[PDB]
C-alpha cells in the first residue's frame, strides 16, 4: 500500500509498481499476455491493483471443510501401500482446522510409523499417531480435568 | 454502562500534567476575547465569525448571563461551555436558596473552579477545554476573574484570551491603565478586538456584554452598531 | 502527532484537537445521502432523496423523514440506527417537557437538550460518540419558522437555509448565491429552491418516487409529509 | 503481554490456575497416609535460622475435633480457607446436630477455591487463586478418609499422597512401600523413612511435626517428646 | 503480536471468537462419556480416570433430580456451579408447580445462563460439557451441551478426548437402539466406550460408571459394585 | 477498557513507588515558601510566582490560607489542587470543634489530612494529590508548631523548612545561620528576608514578590496577621543596609 | 521544473499529466504557470453510469428485454470500469451452458457478483490539488 | 492497527469494524428465506446436519415470539435464543401494560434498539445474529421485517439471510409475490431453497417451513409435517 | 568469558584498563554506545568484522565495555530500531558460540546491571566467570586516598581519616572526584598546598554532585 | 515438517553427560555421578 512515508526502500518499490500497472493495462492494450497473481493477504495491496484490466476476478480459497479433507488424504495415499480397512470420514472428522498441506503431512507421517515398526501396509492407528504428531501439542500435565 | 473509574490524567516524568497543557493549547486556538474592569463596571467582548451568511447570529449566544449581576464569556470549545454555564446557574440558585442573598462573584468562581478540578481528577473523563471570564458588580467594587481548564483562577484588571492573546495583553498593558471609565473601556475593548478581527466589524460580528451597578446587560445590536462607528 | 491513545479514546492531542469527533464526522457522509432544509417567510421545507436499490424492499419504510412531535419535524443523515436512537430520545424529551412545564417545547430547547446529551458522549471515554446528524423544523409564535441543526460533537446553531450529508459544500455554495438576493420567499419559491438545489448539485433530474419532502408552515403548524401527487404537481410546475 | 485473570490458553487449559499449580512446589512437603485404623499426617517445618522459635511455624491445623489438615504453599492464603472450613463445620453441626463428613467440608472449601473475578462485585472479591494444596484426614462415618485439594478446586480421595517441592520423589518412594493391610506404627515409620531423604537438613524432634487421627482418640496427639519415640528408631 | 484472542468481546477478521474455541479445546481434554437412549430408557456410561496409581478415580455421573442425570467432561468447579443451578431449578419447579421439569426447558434455561458470560467483559466461558439424560412426560431424552451454549438434541453421542471411534460405532450401530431391552443397550454402550481405550487394557470395573433413567426406573448410578453384572457377557476386543 | 489503564498503583522494578516521585518533582519547582519559629511567634514567608502588572491584588489572600482561629497553611505546587485540601482540612477542624467543643490540636489535623492524602496512593486508581503544604499553628500542649507535608502522606515537625524552588543552599544557610531558643520576632523576620534574598535570583527584591504572615499570641486571642506592604519595604531595607555594612569589613582592613 | 518555464519559454508545446494522489506532489510542481488548470474526474453519477453501460453493451447479442435502469440502481460507488467488467461477466454466464443470447437475469446476477468483490478496496477520496 | 478492538473506537475511515466483523460472522451461517404475500408470510430455513447431531426438529431456527409473530434466525446461535427471549419479554410486557397485541413495527423497533445498545460501549460485544420478523393481522395486513446486527430494521416483500443470499434474492425477484397465496408460495420457497443449496460441499441439507396468515387464522405454526411438505418432491421434480 | 558487574562506579572498566598493561597480546576496546548504527545492516557487520580482525592477529583479548546497553531484553518486539538492537545482538550471540568456536580469543564484558540481561548470554559456554564488585567501606578507602594523594603535597593540618569516618556510602570514582577538586580550590585561590578545610568542602560538594535531588523523605 | 523439542534432560541423562564430559580427566575410579546428578535437579549440558 502506497502512502506518505520516508526512506528509499519503499520509493523504489512504488516506482516498480507504477511501472507494472501502466505496462499491464492502460496505454497499448494487449490481449496476448495473460497475467496470474497470487498472495496470502489482500489488505496490504494497493487499490490500483483492483482496477479494470489489472485484476479481473477475485478468487477465494477457504479451509477444507469435511469431504475435501477426506478427498485430500485419498489423493496423497495413492502411491502408498494402504491396508483396505480405513475409513477417511473418521479421520476427516477428527482432523480439525487443517489445510491441504497439513493433511498431506498426516499421510507422510503415518507411512513412516508403519516403517518404524516395519509393517508394510498401514492401519488406522498409523494415521492417528500421524495426527497427534501434526498437531504438535506440547507437554501438558492436564490431569486435573474431568 | 461501563464505569471506567480510572483517572487518565497522570503526571509526566518531567513533573507536569500533560492533558492540562493540551487543554490550554486547545484554549489558545479558540475565539478571541477581552475583558476590562475599569472603575465603574466590567466590559466583556468577543468575536462571532460565521462560516457563511446563511447562519443565524441571534440564535446562539456567547455572553451568557448567570444572575441579575453576574456575566460570563469564554474562549475555547462551544459544546464544553453550556455545561458549565448550566452548572454555574444551578449552583448560584442553590446559594440563593440557602443564604437568601445574590451570589458574590468570587464564590461562584471558586465553585466553578472546583468543578473543573474534579473533572480533571475523576475517572474516565477528559478535562475541560474552555477558559472562562466572569464579571460582576457585587458590593460596589466590580470584579473580573478568569478560570483556566486546570481548575485554578486568577484576578485581572484587564485581560485577553484566545488566538493572538499575548499581543492583546501588551496592548492592554500599554494603551489602557489603572483608571478609565466604562465608555472608553468599551472603546479600547473594541479596538483590541479589532487588532485581530476581519475587514468588517459590525454588530453581527462582535458581541459585547457590559456590567454596572444597575445590573448585567447584554448589549443590543443597535448599541454595538452606533458604538462600532468611528471607533 | 499522536500521544499513544490519541486515536482511540476521546482525549486531547498535543495540537489541542480531539480526534474522535473528527473521525465520527465521516460517519455522516458515509451513508451516501444528502438532505436540504430551506426556511422562507412563512414555511420551512425539508427535501431528502431516498435509495431503493432492490424491488423487494418496501418503499414506504425507507424514509428518513421522522416525526418528533405534531408540530416539530426532523430529518437525519448518517448511520440509521443512531439516527433512530436520537429520534426516540427526542420524542421522549419532547413528551417529558410537555408533561413537566405545561406548554409545547420549542425547537431550540429540544436542540439544546439533544446537544447536551451528545456532549457527554464526547466528554467521557467509554462510549462511541454516536455519529449521526440532526435537522429540526418547527413554528414558534412571534418567531415564525425555525430551523436548527445539531451535531455529533454537540455544536448546535440556528440557520436560515442549510444542508447536511455528503454534498454540503457545493450545496451551500449554490445556496449562498441563492439567498444573497433576498427576494419574495413564498411557499412555491421555497419548494422550488429546495428541489432545484439537489437538482443542480446531483444533476440527475430525479423521478418523483425517490424524493421525500416535509413541510411545516404558519397556515397550519402540523407536520405534513408530501405524497406523490403533490410532488408530481410541484415537479411538473418546476419544468417550464 | 498482559491479559485478564480469566483467560484461556491457546492450547486450551488456562492461564492463571496453572500458575497457581506452578507455585505449589515452592513450599514444604507434606505426607498423608490413610490406613484402616487411622489417618496419619506429617510435614516439614523448614527452619531457616536458629533465632526463629520453631514452635511458631505450624502446618497441621485442626478444623473440627475429628478432622485435621496439612498445608503446602502460602500459609497466609490457606488461613482463610481453614477458617471458612471451621465456620462450615460449626454451621452444619448447629443446623443438623451431627458432624460433617470430610468430603462435605472439602467440597465446601473447594467451592470457593475458584471464584476470582475482576468484573465481579462484593466488598473486594478474591482477585487471584489461592496457591495452596491441602490434605484433610478424618474419621466421619465410613471411617478413615484422606482427601487432597489443589488450586483448581479438584478434590479426590488418595490412599497415601505427598505434596510440595519433592512431591514426585516422595510419591515414587511411596509406591513400593505401601499396602492396604498395614498398621499405624508401620505407617508412621514408613512415612518417616520417606521423609528422611527428602529433607535437605538433618532430622530431629523439632524439624517436623506429625499428627494421627483415629476413631478412638478424638484429636491428634504426637507433639514434642512423643516424636522422640519414633525418631530414635529411624 | 497475536491480537484479537485475549477476550470474548473482541471479534476476529474471519468472524469468530477464539475464546469459545479454546473452551472447546478445554472440553475435549476430559475423559470420554457416552450417552444414548431407547424408546423406554436413557443410559449414559462414563469412563473414570486415575490421576495416580493409588489415588481414587474421579467420578463423572452425578444426579440432579429424580429423573435428570448429567454427565461431565472438562472442569470441576464450573461443573459444580452448573449442577447446583440444575438442582436449584428442579427444586423450584417441584416446589411451585409440583411437577417434574421437562429437560428441554431446563437446557434452554442453562443455555440462557451460559450465554451471559460470553458477551460481557472479563467473564470467561464455562469450560464444561454436559450429557443430560431424562425421562419427562413424552419419551426419554439424551442431550448434549457445549461451552458455546449450543445444545443439541442428540440421540446417541459421545464427548471427551478420543470420542470419534465411539461416534463412528454409534453411527454404524444406530438403528437397533429402540427395539432392544436395557441389558443389550448397556452392552452397546460399553462396546461404544471401549473403542476410546487403546487396545492393551480394558474396562477393569473400577474406571467405569453407568447411569440409567427410565419410565418406571429411578435414575440409578452404578460404580464398582453393581457394574459387574454388566461387564460379564461381553465379547473380547477384536485386535 | 483495560489496555487504556495508566497503572498508578504498582511499584517499579527497583521496588520504590513510581508515581508519587513525579508529583514531588512537580512540587520541586513552581513556588517558594518557608517558615520559621524558635520562640513566641511563628512566621511564614512566600514568593509570588505570578507578578504580572494587570493583577488586581484585591483578593486579600495568597498562598497563605487561614483555616482556624489558631492556624495557617501555605501551599506549593498546583494551585488548583490546593483549594480541595484546604477546604477538607477546614471541614476536619470544624468537625472536631463540633464534636469535642475545643479547638483542634495541630497533630490530629495534620495526621487526618495526611491519611486522606495517603488513601489515594494506597488504592482507588486515581492520580495522587500533587500538593505539598506547610502548616503553622499554636497548641495548648506544645505551643507554636510548624509542620511539613508530602504528597505521599509523610509529614513531620520542623523549625526551619523547605518546600519550594531550588533551596538546598537555603537549607544549608538555615543550618548555618540559625539560633536555638533566642529568636525573638524581629531577628527571624530579618533572617527570612536574608534567606529569600538568596533563594530568588531577582537581586534587590521589592515588596511585590514577598509575603510575610506571622502568628503571634495575645492574651487569649492568637492573632494571625498578614503584613502590609508599608512595613515589608523597610524590613527589606534593614537587610539591604546590612550587605553594605558587611562589605565594610573588607574595606577598612585592607590598608597595609 | 526548470525546463517547464525557466529561461527559454515554450511555443506550441502542451504537457498533460495524470496521477492518483495529487496531495503528495511538489508545490513548485503544482504552482500555476506550469499546471494552469487542474481537472477533476470523479465517480460517475446515475445517468453517467447509464450511458457508460449503453456504450459497453453495444456489441452484445442480447435478447431484447434488457432494462438498464434496475442494473444501474444496484451499483453505487462503482468506477467507470467495473461496468465494463459487468458487461464481460454477463457473457461468461452466457458461456455457461452456451446460451448465446444474453438475458437480463444474467445482468442482475453479474452485478451482484461484481459488487461482492468491491468491498476490499475503498477509502481513496484524495484531497484535490 | 488497533481500531478494530473495541466497538467504541472509530476507524480513520469513519467505520466501526466490530459490527463489520459481526456481519462477517453472520454470513457464514445457512440461508433463511422469508417471502411476503397478499395473504400471509412464509418462512424457510435450510437446516444443516453433519452426521446426525440432531433428531427431527433439533437445532431449531424457527422460533415463536408471540401467537402472531414469527421469527426465523440465521447467524451465530445462542444469541438468537437470547434475542428470542428478549422479544418474548417485550411482547409480554406490551400485552400486560397496554391490553392488545404488540404490532410488528413497534416490536421490530424495540428489538432493533436493544441490538443497537450493544454496539456503543466497550464492555459488551455486538450480536452475531440477523433474524426475520413476520406477522399477519386483519387490521394491519401481513408484515415482514429484517434486522441486521448493526441495528437497522427494514420492511421487505421477500428477503434471504445467510451464506447464499446474493444467489437467492434474484430467485425471489423472479416471482411476483404480490398476487400469489400461501399454497403455491410454499412450493416456490422450497424450489428456491433447493436451487440455492449446493450439495457437493455439504450434502446434509433439510428444509423447515413456517406459516402466518389467514390459512392459520392469524397464528404462527409449522406446516403440518407429513401432511403437505411434498414441495420437496415438487422441487426434486424441478431439479433441472 | 568473564563478566564484571557491580554498583555504578565501583571498579567496572578501570580494573579492565589495569589488566591491559600486564597482558602480552593486543587489547581491543569497544563501547556499547558505538554498537548501534543508523543504517540497517552495519550493526551485525561491525560485530563480525570486529571479531574477524581479533581472531587472525594473535591470542588477542576483546573487551566490550557497556555491553548491557544492547543485550538487555527481547520481549518488546515493537517496530523500529528498538527491535533492530535485538537483531544486532543475535549475531553477537551466534558469533560468540554458535558454530566452530574460535581458538585463542578471550572475551571480557563489563556491565552496570544484571537482571535486565538476556539469559541466553547468562548461560555458560559464552561467559563463565561472574565477578562481583562491592564498595569497600573504609579499609581500602585509606589506600585509595593514599594512591590518589600520592603525587601531590599534603600538610599536617589536613588528614583524611575523619572525612570518611562517619561515612560508609562512597565509591572510588567519587574519591578521585574529591581529590581532583580539593586541589582545585588551592589553585583557584592561589593559596598554600593543602588545608584541612580543602577536604571538608570537597566532601560536601561531591556529595551535592552525587546525591542532589532524590525525592526520598519517605523512607521506603 | 517436524518440530523437534528439547528440554531439561532427566535424571539419567545428566549422568550420561557426566560420563561423556568428565571422562577426559585424571580422576581416580571412585567418583559416583548419579549422586552428583541428584544434587543438581535442573541443568543443561553447558552447566555440566
Ligand atoms: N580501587 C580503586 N583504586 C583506584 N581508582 C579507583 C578505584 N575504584 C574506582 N576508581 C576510580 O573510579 C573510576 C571508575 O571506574 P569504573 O567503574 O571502571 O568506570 P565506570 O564507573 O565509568 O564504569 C575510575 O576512573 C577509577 O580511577
Amino acid at each position: 500500500k502506497r502512502f506518505d512515508s520516508e526512506k528509499a526502500g519503499d520509493r523504489e518499490v512504488q516506482r516498480t509498481m507504477l511501472e507494472l500497472l501502466n505496462q499491464l493495462d492502460g496505454f497499448q492494450p494487449n490481449t496476448q499476455v495473460k497475467v496470474i497473481a497470487a498472495t496470502n493477504r489482500v489488505d496490504i495491496l494497493d487499490p490500483a491493483l483492483l482496477r479494470s484490466g489489472r485484476l479481473d476476478r477475485k478468487i477465494e480459497f477457504p479451509m477444507p471443510n469435511e469431504e475435501a479433507r477426506a478427498r485430500i488424504m485419498q489423493i496423497h495415499s495413492r502411491k502408498m501401500n494402504v491396508s483396505p480397512d480405513v475409513n477417511y470420514e473418521e479421520l476427516a472428522r477428527c482432523t480439525d482446522d487443517f489445510n491441504g498441506a497439513q493433511c498431506k503431512a498426516v499421510c507422510v507421517e503415518a507411512g513412516m510409523i508403519a516403517l518404524r515398526r516395519g509393517a508394510t501396509e498401514l492401519t488406522h492407528e498409523d494415521y492417528m499417531e500421524g495426527i497427534l504428531e501434526v498437531q504438535a501439542k506440547k507437554k501438558a500435565n492436564l490431569q486435573y480435568y474431568a | 454502562e461501563r464505569g471506567y473509574s480510572f483517572s487518565l490524567t497522570t503526571f509526566s516524568p518531567s513533573g507536569k500534567l500533560v492533558q492540562i497543557e493540551y487543554a490550554l493549547a486547545a484554549v489558545a486556538g479558540g475565539a478571541p476575547s477581552v475583558g476590562i474592569k475599569a472603575a465603574n463596571g466590567v466590559v466583556l467582548a468577543t468575536e462571532k465569525k460565521q462560516k457563511s451568511i446563511l447562519y443565524d447570529e441571534r440564535s446562539v449566544h456567547k455572553v451568557e448571563p448567570i444572575t441579575k449581576h453576574i456575566g460570563l464569556v469564554y474562549s475555547g470549545m462551544g459544546p464544553d461551555y453550556r455545561v458549565l454555564v448550566h452548572r454555574a446557574r444551578k449552583l448560584a440558585q442553590q446559594y440563593y436558596l440557602v443564604y437568601q442573598e445574590p451570589i458574590p462573584t468570587a464564590q461562584l468562581v471558586q465553585r466553578v473552579a472546583s468543578v473543573m478540578q474534579e473533572y480533571t481528577q475523576s475517572g474516565g473523563v477528559r478535562p475541560f477545554g474552555v477558559s472562562l471570564l466572569i464579571c460582576g458588580w457585587n458590593e460596589g467594587r466590580p470584579y473580573l476573574f478568569q478560570s483556566d481548564p486546570s481548575g485554578a483562577y486568577f484576578a485581572w484588571k484587564a485581560t485577553a484570551m484566545g488566538k493572538n492573546y499575548v499581543n492583546g495583553k501588551t496592548f492592554l498593558e500599554k494603551r489602557y491603565n489603572e483608571d478609565l471609565e466604562l465608555e472608553d473601556a468599551i472603546h479600547t475593548a473594541i479596538l483590541t478586538l479589532k487588532e485581530s478581527f476581519e475587514g468588517q466589524m459590525t454588530e453581527d460580528n462582535i458581541e459585547v456584554g457590559i456590567c454596572n451597578e444597575a445590573g448585567f446587560r447584554r448589549l443590543t445590536p443597535t448599541e454595538v452598531k452606533d458604538y462600532l462607528a468611528a471607533i | 502527532s499522536s500521544a499513544g491513545f490519541d486515536r482511540h479514546i476521546t482525549i486531547f492531542s498535543p495540537e489541542g484537537r480531539l480526534y474522535q469527533v473528527e473521525y465520527a464526522f465521516k460517519a455522516i457522509n458515509q451513508g451516501g445521502l444528502t438532505s436540504v432544509a430551506v426556511r422562507g417567510k412563512d414555511c420551512a421545507v425539508i427535501v431528502t432523496q431516498k435509495k431503493v436499490p432492490d424491488k423487494l424492499l418496501d418503499s414506504s419504510t425507507v424514509t428518513h423523514l421522522f416525526k418528533i412531535t405534531e408540530n416539530i419535524g426532523c430529518v437525519m443523515t448518517g448511520m440509521t440506527a443512531d439516527s433512530r436512537s436520537q429520534v426516540q430520545r427526542a420524542r421522549y424529551e419532547a413528551a417529558n417537557w410537555k408533561y413537566k412545564y405545561g406548554y409545547e417545547i420549542p425547537v431550540d430547547m429540544l436542540c439544546k437538550r439533544i446537544a447536551d446529551i451528545s456532549q457527554v458522549y464526547t466528554q467521557n471515554a467509554e462510549m462511541r460518540p454516536l455519529g449521526c446528524c440532526m435537522i429540526l423544523i418547527g413554528i414558534d409564535e412571534e418567531q415564525g419558522p425555525q430551523v436548527y441543526k445539531c451535531d455529533p460533537a454537540g455544536y448546535y446553531c440556528g440557520f436560515k437555509a442549510t444542508a447536511a450529508g455528503v454534498k454540503q459544500t457545493e450545496s451551500t455554495s449554490f445556496l449562498e448565491k441563492k439567498v444573497k438576493k433576498k427576494f419574495d420567499w413564498t411557499f412555491e419559491q421555497t419548494v422550488e429552491t429546495a428541489i432545484t438545489c439537489l437538482s443542480t448539485v446531483l444533476s440527475i433530474d430525479f423521478k418523483p418516487s425517490e424524493i421525500e419532502v416535509g413541510v411545516v408552515t404558519v397556515e397550519n403548524p402540523k407536520f405534513r409529509i408530501l405524497t406523490e401527487a403533490e410532488i408530481d404537481a410541484h415537479l411538473v410546475a418546476l419544468a417550464e | 503481554y498482559d491479559r485478564g485473570v480469566n483467560t484461556f490458553s491457546p492450547e486450551g487449559r488456562l492461564f492463571q490456575v496453572e500458575y497457581a499449580i506452578e507455585a505449589i512446589k515452592l513450599g514444604s512437603t507434606a505426607i498423608g497416609i490413610q490406613t484402616s485404623e487411622g489417618v496419619c499426617l506429617a510435614v516439614e517445618k523448614r527452619i531457616t535460622s536458629p533465632l526463629m522459635e520453631p514452635s511458631s511455624i505450624e502446618k497441621i491445623v485442626e478444623i473440627d475435633a475429628h478432622i485435621g489438615c496439612a498445608m503446602s504453599g502460602l500459609i497466609a492464603d490457606a488461613k482463610t480457607l481453614i477458617d471458612k472450613a471451621r465456620v462450615e463445620t460449626q454451621n452444619h453441626w448447629f443446623t443438623y446436630n451431627e458432624t460433617m463428613t470430610v468430603e462435605s467440608v472439602t467440597q465446601a472449601v473447594s467451592n470457593l477455591a475458584l471464584q476470582f473475578g475482576e468484573e465481579d462485585a462484593d466488598p473486594g472479591a478474591m482477585s487471584r487463586p489461592f496457591g495452596v494444596a491441602l490434605l484433610f484426614g478424618g474419621v466421619d462415618e465410613k471411617g478413615p478418609q484422606l482427601f487432597h485439594m489443589d488450586p483448581s478446586g479438584t478434590f479426590v480421595q488418595c490412599d497415601a499422597r505427598a505434596i510440595g517441592s519433592a512431591s514426585e520423589g516422595a510419591q515414587s518412594s511411596l509406591q513400593e512401600v505401601y499396602h492396604k493391610s498395614m498398621t499405624l506404627k508401620e505407617a508412621i515409620k514408613s512415612s518417616l523413612i520417606i521423609l528422611k531423604q527428602v529433607m535437605e537438613e538433618k532430622l530431629n524432634a523439632t524439624n517436623i511435626e506429625l499428627a494421627t487421627v483415629q476413631p478412638g482418640q478424638n484429636f491428634h496427639m504426637f507433639t514434642k517428646e512423643e516424636l522422640e519415640e519414633v525418631i530414635k528408631d529411624i | 503480536r497475536n491480537q484479537y484472542d485475549n477476550d470474548v468481546t473482541v471479534w476476529s477478521p474471519q468472524g469468530r471468537i477464539h475464546q469459545i474455541e479454546y473452551a472447546m479445546e478445554a472440553v475435549k481434554q476430559g475423559s470420554a462419556t457416552v450417552g444414548l437412549k431407547s424408546k423406554t430408557h436413557a443410559v449414559l456410561v462414563a469412563l473414570k480416570r486415575a490421576q495416580s496409581e493409588l489415588a481414587a478415580h474421579q467420578k463423572k455421573i452425578l444426579h440432579v433430580d429424580n429423573h435428570i442425570g448429567i454427565s461431565i467432561a472438562g472442569l470441576t468447579a464450573d461443573a459444580r456451579l452448573l449442577c447446583n443451578f440444575m438442582r436449584q431449578e428442579c427444586l423450584d419447579s417441584r416446589f411451585v408447580f409440583d411437577r417434574p421439569l421437562p429437560v428441554s426447558r431446563l437446557v434452554s434455561l442453562i443455555g440462557s445462563k451460559t450465554q451471559i458470560p460470553t458477551q460481557r467483559y472479563g467473564r470467561r466461558p464455562y469450560g464444561v460439557g454436559l450429557l443430560i439424560a431424562g425421562y419427562d412426560d413424552m419419551g426419554p431424552h439424551i442431550f448434549q451441551t457445549c461451552p458455546s451454549a449450543n445444545y443439541f438434541d442428540c440421540r446417541a453421542m459421545s464427548i471427551g478426548a478420543r470420542s470419534q471411534s465411539a461416534r463412528t460405532y454409534l453411527e454404524r450401530h444406530m438403528s437397533e437402539f429402540m427395539e432392544c431391552n436395557l441389558n443389550e443397550l448397556v452392552k452397546h454402550g460399553l462396546r461404544a466406550l471401549r473403542e476410546t481405550l487403546p487396545a492393551e487394557q480394558d474396562l477393569t470395573t473400577k474406571n467405569v460408571s453407568i447411569g440409567i433413567v427410565g419410565k418406571d426406573l429411578e435414575f440409578t448410578i452404578y460404580d464398582d459394585d453393581d457394574v459387574s453384572p454388566f461387564l460379564e457377557g461381553l465379547e473380547e476386543r477384536p485386535q | 477498557s483495560r489496555r487504556y489503564d495508566s497503572r498508578t498503583t504498582i511499584f517499579s522494578p527497583e521496588g520504590r513507588l513510581y508515581q508519587v516521585e513525579y508529583a514531588m518533582e512537580a512540587i520541586g519547582h513552581a513556588g517558594t515558601c518557608l517558615g520559621i519559629l524558635a520562640n513566641d511567634g511563628v512566621l511564614l514567608a512566600a514568593e509570588r510566582r505570578n507578578i504580572h502588572k494587570l493583577l488586581d491584588e484585591v483578593f486579600f489572600s495568597e498562598k497563605i490560607y487561614k483555616l482556624n482561629e489558631d492556624m495557617a497553611c501555605s501551599v506549593a505546587g498546583i494551585t488548583s489542587d490546593a483549594n480541595v485540601l484546604t477546604n477538607e482540612l477546614r471541614l476536619i477542624a470544624q468537625r472536631y470543634l463540633l464534636q469535642y467543643q475545643e479547638p483542634i490540636p495541630c497533630e490530629q489535623l495534620v495526621t487526618a489530612l495526611c491519611d486522606i492524602k495517603q488513601a489515594y496512593t494506597q488504592f482507588g486508581g486515581k492520580r495522587p494529590f500533587g500538593v505539598s503544604l506547610l502548616y503553622i499553628g499554636w497548641d495548648k500542649h506544645y505551643g507554636f508548631q510548624l509542620y511539613q507535608s508530602d504528597p505521599s502522606g509523610n509529614y513531620g515537625g520542623w523549625k526551619a523548612t523547605c518546600i519550594g524552588n531550588n533551596s538546598a543552599a537555603a537549607v544549608s544557610m538555615l543550618k548555618q545561620d540559625y539560633k536555638e531558643g533566642e529568636m525573638t520576632l524581629k531577628s527571624a523576620l530579618a533572617l527570612a528576608i536574608k534567606v529569600l534574598n538568596k533563594t530568588m535570583d531577582v537581586s534587590k527584591l521589592s515588596a511585590e514578590k514577598v509575603e510575610i504572615a506571622t502568628l503571634t499570641r495575645e492574651n487569649g486571642k492568637t492573632v494571625i496577621r498578614v503584613l502590609k506592604q508599608k512595613e515589608v519595604e523597610q524590613l527589606i531595607k534593614k537587610h539591604e543596609e546590612e550587605e553594605a555594612k558587611a562589605e565594610r569589613e573588607k574595606k577598612e582592613k585592607e590598608q597595609k | 521544473l526548470n525546463q517547464m518555464d525557466g529561461f527559454d519559454t515554450l511555443h506550441r508545446v502542451k504537457m498533460i499529466m495524470a496521477t492518483n494522489r495529487p496531495d503528495t506532489l511538489d508545490p513548485a510542481l503544482l504552482r500555476p504557470g506550469r499546471l494552469d488548470r487542474k481537472i477533476h474526474i470523479d465517480l460517475p453519477n446515475e445517468q453517467a453510469r447509464l450511458d457508460i453501460l449503453k456504450i459497453h453493451a453495444g456489441p452484445i447479442t442480447k435478447h431484447g428485454e434488457i432494462d438498464y435502469e434496475a442494473i444501474v440502481k444496484l451499483s453505487d460507488g462503482f468506477n467507470g470500469a467495473d461496468l465494463r467488467n459487468v458487461c464481460t461477466e454477463a457473457g461468461m454466464f452466457a458461456i455457461r451452458a452456451d446460451h448465446d443470447f444474453v438475458v437480463q437475469e444474467d445482468f442482475m446476477k453479474a452485478v451482484r457478483k461484481v459488487a461482492d468483490s468491491k468491498k476490499l478496496e475503498s477509502k481513496l477520496d484524495y484531497k484535490p490539488v | 492497527t488497533g481500531y478494530d478492538l473495541s466497538a467504541s473506537t472509530f476507524s480513520p475511515d469513519g467505520r466501526v469494524f466490530q459490527v463489520e466483523y459481526a456481519m462477517k460472522a453472520v454470513e457464514n451461517s445457512s440461508t433463511a428465506i422469508g417471502i411476503r404475500c397478499k395473504d400471509g408470510v412464509v418462512f424457510g430455513v435450510e437446516k444443516l446436519v453433519l452426521s446426525k447431531l440432531y433428531e427431527e426438529g433439533s437445532n431449531k431456527r424457527l422460533f415463536n415470539v408471540d401467537r402472531h409473530v414469527g421469527m426465523a434466525v440465521a447467524g451465530l446461535l445462542a444469541d438468537a435464543r437470547s434475542l428470542a427471549d428478549i422479544a418474548r419479554e417485550e411482547a409480554s410486557n406490551f400485552r400486560s401494560n397496554f391490553g392488545y397485541n404488540i404490532p410488528l413495527k413497534h416490536l421490530a423497533d424495540r428489538v432493533a434498539m436493544y441490538v443497537h445498545a450493544y454496539t456503543l460501549y466497550s464492555a459488551v460485544r455486538p450480536f452475531g445474529c440477523s433474524f426475520m420478523l413476520g406477522s399477519y393481522s386483519v387490521n394491519d395486513g401481513a408484515q415482514l421485517y429484517m434486522i441486521d446486527p448493526s441495528g437497522v430494521s427494514y420492511g421487505y416483500w421477500g428477503c434471504a439471510i445467510g451464506k447464499a443470499r446474493q444467489a437467492a434474492k434474484t430467485e425471489i425477484e423472479k416471482l411476483q409475490m404480490k398476487e400469489m397465496t400461501c399454497r403455491d408460495i410454499v412450493k416456490e420457497v422450497a424450489k428456491i431453497i433447493y436451487i440455492v443449496h449446493d450439495e457437493v460441499k455439504d450434502k446434509a441439507f433439510e428444509l423447515e417451513l413456517s406459516w402466518v396468515g389467514e390459512l392459520t387464522n392469524g397464528r404462527h405454526e409449522i406446516v403440518p409435517k407429513d401432511i403437505r411438505e411434498e414441495a420437496e418432491k415438487y422441487a426434486k421434480e424441478s431439479l433441472k | 568469558g568473564v563478566i564484571l558487574y557491580g554498583p555504578p562506579g565501583t571498579g567496572k572498566t578501570l580494573l579492565a584498563k589495569a589488566v591491559a598493561n600486564q597482558t602480552s597480546a593486543t587489547f581491543l576496546r569497544v563501547v556499547g554506545s558505538e554498537l548501534i548504527q543508523k543504517y540497517l545492516g552495519d550493526g551485525p557487520k561491525l560485530v563480525r568484522e570486529l571479531f574477524r580482525v581479533a581472531e587472525e592477529h594473535a591470542p588477542s583479548i576483546v573487551f566490550i565495555d557497556e555491553i548491557d546497553a544492547i543485550g538487555t531484553k527481547r520481549y518488546d518486539s515493537n517496530s523500529g530500531g528498538e527491535r533492530e538492537i535485538q537483531r544486532t545482538m543475535l549475531e553477537l550471540l551466534n558469533q560468540l558460540d554458535g558454530f566452530d568456536s574460535r581458538g585463542d580469543v578471550k572475551v571480557i564484558m563489563a556491565t552496570n546491571r544484571i537482571e535486565t540481561l538476556d539469559p541466553a548470554l547468562i548461560r555458560p559456554g559464552r561467559i563463565d566467570r561472574k565477578i562481583e564488585f562491592p564498595l569497600p567501606d573504609e579499609k581500602t578507602k585509606k589506600r585509595i586516598f593514599q594512591i590518589h594523594t600520592s603525587r601531590m603535597t599534603l600538610a599536617d593540618d589536613v588528614t583524611l581519616d575523619d572525612l570518611i569516618m562517619a561515612k560508609d556510602d562512597l565509591s572510588g570514582a567519587d574519591i578521585k572526584a574529591i581529590c581532583t577538586e580539593a586541589g582545585l580550590m588551592a589553585l583557584r585561590e592561589r593559596r598554600m598546598k593543602v588545608t584541612n578545610e580543602d577536604f571538608k568542602k570537597s566532601k560536601e560538594n561531591v556529595l551535592y554532585k552525587k546525591q542532589e535531588g532524590t525525592p526520598e523523605g519517605l523512607y521506603l | 515438517d517436524r518440530k523437534i523439542e528439547f528440554s531439561l534432560p532427566d535424571l539419567e541423562g545428566r549422568t550420561h553427560i557426566f560420563k561423556i564430559h568428565a571422562r577426559s580427566m585424571s580422576v581416580e575410579r571412585d567418583i559416583r555421578f548419579e549422586l552428583l546428578a541428584r544434587l543438581c535437579p535442573n541443568s543443561t549440558g553447558a552447566e555440566i
